[PDB]
């Protein structure tokens, strides 16, 4: 199935994903796509974070989702 | 092991662990004006931003928060810190994401969520497309900088189209509006009516983060930090964020 992304900037990118996919499956297709380290990425569904060990369906995630793309900050 | 803990706590196994070992730790607290702040260490300040913010929002909590809330504003951190720890499965020590944080503790808010809408539109060469977004979603809102110029008018590719794109919002009633940066910090004026902001300096890799409000810095390390209505931030947030739409 077919959801959307919002990148960093904003730009909306397509990805081919199913709902078995895991959030770290995205992330390495976002990667693909956006060359954007996973270790640097936050996934936002719905105001909800995603988080790596769980998939797409966990989160009850349908077709044609947006999801929001992050950049993740690592501040002390 | 059981899972009315884990579900009355909102945590997997996983995190649950870290939880219960985040319960030894002990955070010493003062007053500045009327904020409780929580001392500096061991990279805290991404607990402490978030802290300091909600209380800047008068936000109060549900569920086994509530509680946590309430102990840690009369001066014992400790159950409340140690979820937020939990809840991005950080260890004390760790450096990690204030925006994050403040996600995770949104979904316990007492807030009306239930009330809480966006109106918005979404304009293209498909045409002009009217949609609304409720709840915890209206309120959480990713941007490119926090401030309500870069909320209210947004821009991207549709990808049926091919052409640039225009998202608006034509209408809000929200219980708070929390802004969060989607590329880092940016640096931007802050609107004045936010009741609070995040600041984030040095690399988004090994930061420093300190929330302002009432035109004050509340950095728990720099205590002289200066206020600045410019600055490069990562998080705005309103309180009561009503508006309604006019566009010709
Ligand atoms: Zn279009």
């Amino acid at each position: 199935m077919q959801i959307f992304v919002k990148t960093l900037t904003g730009k909306t990118i397509t990805l081919e994903v199913e709902p078995s996919d895991t959030i770290e499956n995205v992330k390495a297709k976002i990667q693909d796509k956006e060359g954007i380290p996973p270790d640097q990425q936050r996934l936002i569904f719905a105001g909800k974070q995603l988080e790596d060990g769980r998939t797409l369906s966990d989160y009850n995630i349908q077709k044609e989702s947006t999801l929001h793309l992050v950049l993740r900050l690592r501040g002390g | 092991t059981d899972k009315s803990i884990l579900e009355y706590y909102g945590l997997d196994a996983q995190k649950y662990v870290i939880y219960l070992q985040t319960l030894a730790q002990k955070w010493n607290v003062q007053y500045r004006d009327n904020f409780l702040i929580l001392e500096w260490r061991d990279g805290n300040s991404w607990i402490s931003s978030a802290i300091v913010l909600l209380q800047a929002a008068k936000i109060r909590f549900k569920g086994f928060l509530t509680e946590a809330w309430a102990k840690l504003l009369g001066g014992d951190p400790t159950d409340f810190v140690a979820w937020c720890y939990a809840s991005c499965t950080a260890k004390v020590g760790d450096f990690s994401d204030a925006n994050w944080l403040l996600a995770n503790l949104a979904e316990h808010f007492d807030a009306d969520y239930t009330n809480a809408f966006l109106k918005k539109r979404v304009s293209c060469n498909c045409g002009i497309k009217s949609y609304e977004l409720r709840g915890l979603e209206a309120c959480i809102q990713p941007v490119r900088a926090t401030n309500l110029l870069h909320f209210k008018t947004q821009y991207s590719n549709c990808p049926t189209c091919g052409a640039n794109n225009t998202d608006e919002v034509i209408e809000a009633s929200l219980p708070y509006l929390l802004l969060f940066a989607t590329d880092g910090p940016a640096t931007v004026d802050c609107d004045e009516d936010a009741v609070g902001t995040v600041v984030f300096v040095g690399s988004t890799n090994s930061g420093h983060c300190y929330t302002q409000a009432a035109g004050q810095a509340f950095d728990n390390l720099a205590k002289d930090r200066k206020f600045g209505k410019k600055s490069p931030y990562i998080t705005a947030m309103y309180t009561r964020f009503a508006f309604k739409n006019e566009t010709s």
